[PDB]
C-alpha cells in the first residue's frame, strides 16, 4: 500500500500526481458566447405625399 | 614476538581462507553500493515522470 504519506522521494507520486492533476479529462467543453450584434439603420426619408395629403 | 611475522610473511590454508574472505567482503561492498546506485537513479526517474 502507500502510507500516511507515503515513504519520502516522495515516492514516486511526481509521475502518478503529475500525470494525473487531474483526470484531466479534459472536458474540451462548455464554452459561452457574447455572440454579436448588427446595425441600424439607413433613411433620411423623402416627400411628395405626405405633405399634400395631409 | 617473532614467530609471527615469519608466520604473516608465511601463509597456507588459513590465509588463502583469509584471503578468499577478504575478497568476498570487497566484492559484497561492490554489490551493495550497486544495489544502492539503482536506487538514486530510481528516485531521480520518480522526480521526472511526476514533473510530466
Amino acid at each position: 500500500c502507500e502510507e500516511p504519506p507515503a515513504p519520502a522521494p516522495p515516492p514516486a507520486k511526481p509521475k502518478a500526481a503529475a500525470a494525473v492533476p487531474v483526470k484531466a479529462a479534459p472536458t474540451e467543453t462548455g464554452a459561452q458566447a457574447a455572440p454579436s450584434y448588427s446595425y441600424v439603420y439607413n433613411p433620411v426619408g423623402k416627400r411628395d405625399p405626405f405633405r399634400s395629403p395631409i | 614476538m617473532d614467530k609471527y611475522l615469519d608466520q604473516f610473511v608465511k601463509a597456507p590454508p588459513a590465509i588463502k581462507f583469509g584471503g578468499l574472505a577478504f575478497v568476498v567482503g570487497a566484492l559484497t561492498a561492490a554489490n551493495f553500493f550497486m544495489v544502492i546506485q539503482p536506487t538514486e537513479e530510481e528516485i531521480g526517474w520518480a522526480v521526472a515522470e511526476r514533473r510530466k
